[PDB]
């Protein structure tokens, strides 16, 4: 068992000092209001997840009722509304091309829809099988390759055209529930119950780095725009930010009144902004460098489940459990 | 499990100072055009209200 | 903006369909079945999960039958009733008791009532012999009373359990009616 | 002396009524998450009480402040018509709220199916139509009065007195109070006995039910007793107790239930 | 998807004529529909339009009170009624579909068309017949009296190049986007008043007459068209 001992000794050897001392020389972001400017209303039950398109104008959101709808955020009209074959969903995905939508959950079978059809209506273009656990994330990789994370302690990258699996990753001992894709679309980071965040390479299917900064679990995940760093949430009210080079935890956010779990995290183009949602009906906007509170974002009377900024970073959408979707700026 | 630790021991870790410097340089350089950092004028806002 | 008006009309049609769907959804009540599960679902009627629709007394009920259940319970807050079925032929009985104790004390499953069901009474009577490993007894009626006594003791500590002896459709109907009546009474501060 | 404090009291109750009613309607309109049929009934009742105040309370306050009528007969008839219409609308709104609660408690499983937006609109339209029919038509056309009263009003235009014929008074009192009050009492008794049985089986409802019943009866009954028994200074007192009941109905009807306490707290936060 | 049109013939003037358009292959209930007419020696002329929900009904300015149009989703067939028709309607009618949402493709499919015989934005296509050579770039021009640029930023212009004998095929929609089935050699550009079509290479299928469509207002006036020969 000396391998882990020497690994941690080598890791601590390169960690001569933290970055807190040099971070004090930067100008604080100050207080930002970021009041709501739009409200998407019409959902029937609690919202589980939502996603933004590559055009940063349309978005897709699914609720507990059993239907997922696509809003046009600019003019508030609902572009699309599709009832799922089943009645349980957990996550949503918008393809970068904009012609496919992915979803999954308690059904344990992934569904891939085709928005741009010869007929006006849309149908289940592909039915994906091969998961023995509940789906958690279905982030799109390309028009034909999609990576998914389930509750069977393994994740899998599938090819839409052929139907069967292409790559499998079973490194995680616990059930992986968080999955984030890097902007380069080469490596993705996964997180499970056992306080473990692990890198995964699409081409090789062999994990590159492993992390154990958190304690309880990894129920939130995101990627830095730079691509060599990422931040993961936890039930311990902490969002530790790691890197792809030193494998050391950089930031540690603590606050005595939000001890509850953190559901989702996000970022911005500059990276000096971390939007994290909690169980106190608010999404505390945390500074990514000064490690202090920056925003409030108190506009929901129920628990926020999933939040995410747009591709251009011009707006922020927060999905809560009161069938209310709010756009912030 | 042994192979995982073997490749972990050969990850070629870099100093934390260089990573922090790169992160702060990226944050300083890219905090010019994006919103949510400085008050954007209402004329350039995608929505009036 | 000629096509903007058509887009608004399409959105209005979608809103009308959503309103119809919301009326249908509010017309139905949702139940979560845990776990004799096959016999119970067969009686209710007359791959990973089972979703069932059944209408009785002009009231429509959805039924969802499903480590693993951490998130399943977590995202099932707004259910109306949780039916629990435990085999009396069983250890497995201790595991069921531990599961019930864990599920009863949840920080997010408050205000969700449960309905307890006891099955395989005939097999338990034929066996009578679980008293060897359970010395708290110190004939079949007394045995079943003893085996529900500690079950109720663990049950007690908003949500209320409804033990029953095993037809069941009317029992579920009455339990759901009582639960909704109590919820409405507490809404107006009458209970 | 006494007149000054009396006028101050009338102003205070009028202002509290309009402020509270406007506050609850504005809170419901702003809060799109509270688009419930019960909230629709509450909003309709609040609007009815707002009209009650803004027409009848102001007209009667001006009457008692001036001590005489400085207008024509048509103005007095119009004021009486609006007073009757809005008061009847308020009573039928209370009856509809009680019926909704009774149907939600006695038959909760099929309550969403049996009560819908169409049904609520049907009851609201029926109540408004009935109130308009009893109030506006008979008073305006002339069946509400007699020959001698009309002759006296023509001869004496300085003052107007709201005195009506006995059959009209009996019928109007019947439709306005006796049917809605009986329905409310029956429904409230049933829901109270249901709550008592549920509380007994569990091992207060009585306090809330008694408070509501008192605030209704002890403020509306004497006016109808005067309107019925005798016809077959005090008038001002009965009218003011009725107006006070109309003013304080929305505040208790919003404070009692859970779904409006949060709205009240948010309004207090927003000042 | 298929569109079948029935009706027409030779009848006395001032009568009533029924035209039926049946859609088989797609759910036309959530589809706006358009009736257009084409004269034997002139270009297409818009007649009528019905929304998906049959809520708003618009009519051509030339004839308003002598036309009726309705649809029946369960019957999968829409009907058009002519009353007191004149002798000028010796035209062939096209029923077309159009779905309206963000990033949609209105007028995607055009019907076969059935023959029948007895202030507003206009376009002036100066060019009538310009011969072309194989392997040569072709430039077409459309001119609009009124600016087609809206506050949103999308110009509502469409191209409906008529093949010589069959129904029109949609090529460019909104002047910038690319249609589903069309060679990539086609390109469109402009500034708001003059719109240009550029063609790199042409073949036998490329032979046709190009039509110009505006969609900002609801005159729905067509252009003139340009003929090309090889
Ligand atoms: C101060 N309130 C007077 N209310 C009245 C007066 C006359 C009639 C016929 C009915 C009502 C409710």
């Amino acid at each position: 068992e000396q391998l882990k001992n020497q690994i941690r000794d080598a890791r601590k050897a390169c960690a001569d000092a933290t970055l807190s001392q040099i971070t004090n020389n930067i100008d604080p972001v100050g207080r930002i209001q970021m009041r709501t400017r739009r409200t998407l209303r019409g959902h029937l039950a609690k919202i589980y997840a939502m996603h933004w398109g590559t055009d940063s104008r349309l978005l897709v959101s699914a609720s507990q009722d059993g239907k997922l709808i696509i809003w046009d955020s600019y003019t508030t009209n609902k572009v699309h509304a599709i009832p799922l074959r089943s009645s349980w969903v957990m996550t949503c995905a918008y393809a970068p091309s904009g012609n496919y939508v992915a979803c999954g959950g308690l059904d344990n079978i992934c569904s891939i829809y085709n928005l741009k059809t010869r007929e006006g209506n849309v149908r289940v273009s592909r039915e994906l099988a091969g998961h023995t656990g509940y789906l958690s994330c279905c982030r799109f990789l390309d028009d034909n390759q999609i990576v998914t994370s389930s509750g069977d302690t393994t994740c899998a990258l599938w090819d839409i055209e052929t139907g069967q699996q292409t790559t499998t990753f079973t490194g995680h001992t616990g059930d992986v529930m968080s999955l984030s894709l890097a902007p380069d679309t080469r490596l993705f980071v996964s997180g499970a119950c056992d306080a473990s965040a692990k890198l995964w390479d699409v081409r090789e299917g062999m994990c590159r780095q492993t992390f154990t900064g958190h304690e309880s679990d990894i129920n939130a995940i995101c990627f830095f725009p730079n691509g060599n760093a990422f931040a993961t949430g936890s039930d311990d009210a902490t969002c530790r930010l790691f890197d792809l080079r030193a494998d050391q935890e950089l930031m540690t956010y603590s606050h005595d009144n939000i001890i509850c779990g953190i559901t989702s995290v996000s970022f911005s183009k500059s990276g000096r902004l971390l939007l994290a949602g909690y169980d106190d009906f608010n999404c505390n906007v945390w500074d990514a460098l000064k490690a202090d509170r920056a925003g409030v974002l108190a506009g929901h009377d129920n628990r926020v489940s999933c939040l995410g900024v747009t591709d251009d970073g011009m707006a922020v959408a927060t999905g809560s459990w009161d069938s209310f979707l709010k756009i912030w700026n | 499990l042994v192979e995982q630790l073997k490749m972990e021991a050969n990850i070629d870790r870099i100093k934390v100072s260089k990573a922090a410097a790169d992160l702060m340089a990226y944050c300083e350089a890219h905090a010019k055009e994006d919103p949510l950092l400085t008050p954007v004028p209402a004329s350039e806002n995608p929505f009036r209200e | 903006s000629a096509e903007d008006k058509a887009a608004v009309e399409r959105s209005k049609m979608i809103e009308k369909q959503i309103q119809k769907d919301k009326q249908i959804y509010r017309a139905t009540h949702r139940l979560l079945l845990l776990g004799g599960k096959n016999t119970i679902v067969k009686q209710m009627r007359i791959s990973g999960i089972f979703e069932t629709k059944f209408q009785v007394d002009k009231v429509n009920f959805h039924m969802f039958d499903v480590d693993e259940r951490r998130k399943w319970i977590q995202c099932f807050n707004d259910v109306t009733a949780i039916i629990f079925v435990t085999a009396c032929s069983s250890n497995r009985l201790r595991a069921s008791l531990k599961l019930f104790d864990s599920i009863w004390n949840n920080k997010w499953l408050r205000d969700t009532s449960v309905i307890l069901f006891l099955n395989k009474q005939d097999l338990l009577a034929e066996k009578i012999r679980l008293e060897e490993y359970f010395p708290e007894f110190a004939e079949v009626i007394r045995a079943k009373y003893f085996i529900r006594d500690e079950f109720l003791r663990i049950s007690t500590a908003k949500h209320y359990c409804y033990p029953h002896f095993t037809e069941n459709i009317r029992r579920v109907f009455n339990d759901c009616r009582d639960i909704i009546q109590r919820m409405h009474l507490r809404q107006y501060e009458l209970l | 002396l006494k007149l000054v404090l009396k006028t101050l009291a009338l102003v205070t109750i009028i202002s509290s009524a309009v402020f509270g009613n406007l506050l609850v309607v504005t809170s419901v309109i702003r809060h799109h998450k509270l688009r419930i049929t019960t909230n629709y009934f509450i909003v309709s009742l609040a609007l009815a009480d707002t009209l009650v105040a803004l027409f009848a309370m102001t007209f009667n306050a001006s009457v008692t402040i001036s001590g005489r009528w400085l207008f024509n007969q048509t103005v007095c008839d119009f004021w009486n018509s609006c007073d009757v219409l809005f008061s009847t609308a308020s009573i039928m709104h209370l009856c509809c709220i009680s019926v909704d609660r009774y149907y939600a408690i006695i038959k909760p499983l099929e309550y969403p199916t049996k009560i819908t937006g169409r049904t609520v609109a049907i009851m609201l339209t029926c109540a408004w139509v009935s109130s308009g029919l009893i109030s506006f038509i008979p008073i305006f056309l002339g069946w509400y009065t007699t020959n001698e009263h009309l002759v006296y009003k023509v001869e004496h235009p300085d003052e107007c007195i709201f005195v009506v014929n006995k059959p009209y008074a009996i019928i109007s009192s019947s439709v306005s109070f006796w049917i809605p009050c009986c329905i409310m009492l029956f429904t409230y008794w049933r829901i109270y006995v249901e709550a008592t049985r549920q509380e007994k089986m569990l091992c207060k409802a009585a306090k809330t039910l008694g408070i509501i019943m008192g605030a209704f009866i002890l403020c509306w009954l004497p006016f109808f007793l005067w309107y019925v028994s005798i016809t077959m200074l005090v008038v001002d007192l009965l009218f003011w107790i009725g107006y006070l009941n109309s003013s304080l109905n929305p505040v208790i009807y919003a404070y009692f239930n859970r779904e409006f306490r949060q709205a009240f707290k948010e309004t207090l936060q927003a000042i | 998807v298929q569109l079948v049109e029935s009706g027409g013939g030779l009848v006395q003037p001032g009568g009533s004529r029924k035209l039926s358009c049946s859609a088989s292959g797609f759910a036309f209930s959530s589809f706006g529909m358009h009736w257009v007419r084409q004269a034997p020696e002139k270009g297409l002329e818009w007649v009528a339009y019905i929304s998906s929900g049959s809520g708003t009904i618009y009519y051509a300015d030339t004839v308003k009170g002598r036309f009726t149009i309705s649809r029946d989703d369960p019957k999968n067939t829409l009907f058009l009624q002519m009353t007191s028709l004149r002798s000028e309607d010796t035209a062939m009618y096209y029923c077309v579909r159009s779905i309206y949402y963000y990033g949609s493709s209105p007028f995607d499919f055009w019907g076969q068309g059935t023959t029948l015989t007895v202030s507003d934005i206009v376009m002036t296509q100066a060019t009538s017949s310009v011969p072309v050579t194989p392997g040569e770039s072709v430039s077409i021009s459309c001119r609009s009296s009124k600016s087609l640029l809206h506050s949103n930023g999308n110009t509502y212009l469409y191209w409906f190049l008529q093949r010589p004998g069959q129904s029109p095929q949609l090529l460019i929609y909104r002047m910038s986007n690319l249609a589903s089935g069309v060679p990539d050699r086609f390109s469109g550009s402009g500034s708001g008043t003059a719109f240009t079509l550029t063609i790199s290479r042409l073949e036998a299928e490329d032979v046709g007459v190009y039509y110009c469509m505006q969609h900002l207002e609801y005159p729905l006036t067509f252009g003139a068209g340009t003929k090309l020969e090889l």
